[PDB]
């Protein structure tokens, strides 16, 4: 399926933030390396009172309209990476678009542009949106990609890791996601559309977090999952994301049950400290945290390079563990739970441990354990480093 | 560096 | 003497270190090189570091409970102070290991070899005060006509220039010359000095004064420039290589002028470079008061513009890099630029616009101006 | 592109 020519060149005039901005949004799901040259430009069609700007590739799609004076309507091809850098340093003036034949006139205040006109007539039709199989907030949305992408892995050679699990069922979402050393699992409520639906597909995880930026503050975002592809859907804008092949692992089994100890820390607090101790890390490989009488003791680095130590009050329960750690996969964690206080759930030191947000049930812990595991809205497991 | 799975 | 052991504060310790580290050598053949000298005496802690061609030297208050000399890494030190808390600095060499407490973080770093370490160029006197911004912002609006190509390393320095109360930079690269004249105070006025200083190092070498403060700049006879300020000190190895005579360049007078907003005019540049060929070549076209930009192909798309512009003298098209046009615009801090060509092959005059340019009526020749600040650019030729 | 020096 190409692009159907009329017999009618486009003629429109644009509103500039508007044009640039969905021109700019547009140009970002553009392919650096054209799996065919065509894919190389951005199609402007405007029909009736509308004007739409789209870009596919093959693997993504990106398609969003805008309030437009159409004088004629029509469709044309241009290239890409031109329109989104003119468009950008465009006056802030009205935008007149003329196609005319081989060239296509877009004049903005006292600039005028002519560019070359592409083979529309050999442009694939961007795929449509499989229905709707629900509705989610799209703060919430983007958050939850946020704090679940962290863990996805980024090595296109294990592409069995790069990939984002989104599990429907009912009114209850599950994002997921690793990189074989740690693991993500978000979990929101959204507004599915049929009551009992039982979904499981996987998507680029760099995908689904641009498709998350997708979304304006404060509006909603359609979901339409097909067996495949993904559609996003956010007001005007309507992209979509083909699935991936690899198969993701069974993460519920791999979340711990019990704890033989646990400990809440601040946030900020820990991290900060992480972050100065794991300044004389070799290439930041590794920080000893040391978890006794309610203080975490942390170093990290040796007479080689230099050792660096920093102590920490800390709400702990259970006997003393000596557990080491990634700084960066540690921090990594942190930042994704948005919350004042962390708790933490350690099982042994070789074995993986649980960091999920800390709440007013934590305010104390009474007994030695071992300590049921909380359920929680975001867990972000890690695992441990081999000690000396 | 321990592994979750594999 | 003994081993150093110094309380200090966060903000002042990370300051200090944070400048001296700033000239530290990126991969020095020499490892002591790459390590930051402490020096604790009576009430003043000395840090400093050094690579042969750049030194960086600082004392701050300290309260010195031992006095001692101690190398450690620099590339550490600035890391960790960095990352300190916002407290008391507590410092302690022990034996081959320097221990750097700050509240509850305790770091303990390797000391290197501190007799390998060489002493630091003795500044000479004071040649001359400048202000700071001022210094600064000159060195700044030649350094975008110095060269980039170490293959050529004269073109790569900047020309300082003395005579009595005047100081004059200059920089080129064979394609741009800017030339930048500003007044300074020095107690012995007979003094005229030429040297030619890398771009970059001086650059570099000016931030040893912050917004607010005087320079003190202080050169020598092997030849070195030192600079002074509010405690800093930092000198600056000199560049061997002979500067191009740039006065002869600069035309007498033009038989066209032009007069335009800066803000405008680099606009509608970059918008029209956009189509050019890797922002090769832009086409400007002058005429009853009117800038006609032009830039592109049929091949791969056209741009074209046209601003209101203070035009005189005969009609003009000549082409332009964008960049390098964009480049001296953006030094001549001015409201308005005034440019003055002659020939669409020779150099054009871009320069802050005076009040004799607003009334510039008639046909020419007309006489070369005279300005703080000229940036010389070459033309390119058009098909 | 011409050059200043000659
Ligand atoms: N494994
Ligand atoms: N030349």
């Amino acid at each position: 399926a190409t692009t159907t020519v009329g017999l009618t060149d486009l003629k429109v005039r644009l509103v500039r933030d508007d044009f640039a901005d969905a021109v700019a949004w547009v140009a970002r799901s553009l392919p650096s390396r054209p799996t065919v040259p065509v894919l190389a430009g951005v199609l402007l069609t405007g029909s009736d009172d509308g004007l739409t700007i789209s870009s596919f590739d093959y693997e993504v799609s990106a398609e969003v309209q805008i309030p437009a004076e159409i004088a004629a309507p029509g469709t044309v091809l241009v290239s890409g990476r031109l329109l989104s850098e003119i468009t950008r340093a465009l006056p802030n003036k009205p935008v007149d678009l003329s196609v005319e034949g081989t060239r296509v006139s877009l004049t903005c205040g006292s600039a005028r542009f002519s560019l070359p006109t592409m083979a529309v007539e050999d442009y694939p039709a961007l795929p449509e949106l499989p229905a709707e199989t629900g509705s989610v907030p799209a703060d919430l949305f983007a958050e939850a990609i946020g704090q679940v992408a962290v863990a996805a892995g980024r090595d296109d050679t294990l592409p069995m890791l790069t990939g984002i699990r989104v599990e429907i069922s009912g009114d209850r979402m599950v994002l997921a996601a690793t990189d074989r050393f740690r693991l993500a699992v978000r979990e929101l409520t959204w507004t599915t559309k049929t009551p009992d639906v039982e979904a499981a597909v996987l998507v680029p995880a760099k995908t689904l977090a641009e498709a998350a930026k997708t979304g304006l503050d404060g509006s909603e975002v359609q979901l339409a999952l097909g067996a495949g592809l993904l559609g996003i859907r956010s007001e005007g804008k309507r992209s979509t994301t083909r699935l991936l092949d690899a198969e993701f692992p069974k993460f519920r089994q791999l979340l711990p049950t019990e704890h033989t100890a646990m400990a809440t820390i601040g946030v900020g607090e820990l991290t900060e400290a992480i972050k100065r101790v794991a300044l004389v890390a070799d290439r930041g490989a590794q920080v000893r945290m040391e978890f006794a009488d309610d203080v975490l003791h942390l170093s990290a680095g040796a007479d080689d390079v230099g050792r660096a130590e920093e102590d920490l009050p800390v709400s702990f329960s259970g006997e003393p563990l000596t557990i080491a750690f990634n700084p960066g996969y540690l921090t990594d964690g942190l930042g994704a739970l948005h919350s004042e206080r962390v708790t933490f759930g350690f099982t042994t030191p070789s074995k993986p441990a649980v960091l999920r947000p800390a709440t007013e049930a934590d305010a104390a812990l009474n007994g030695n354990g071992p300590f049921p595991a909380a359920e929680t809205d975001y867990v972000y497991l890690l695992m441990p480093v081999r000690l000396p | 560096q321990f592994d979750l799975f594999g």
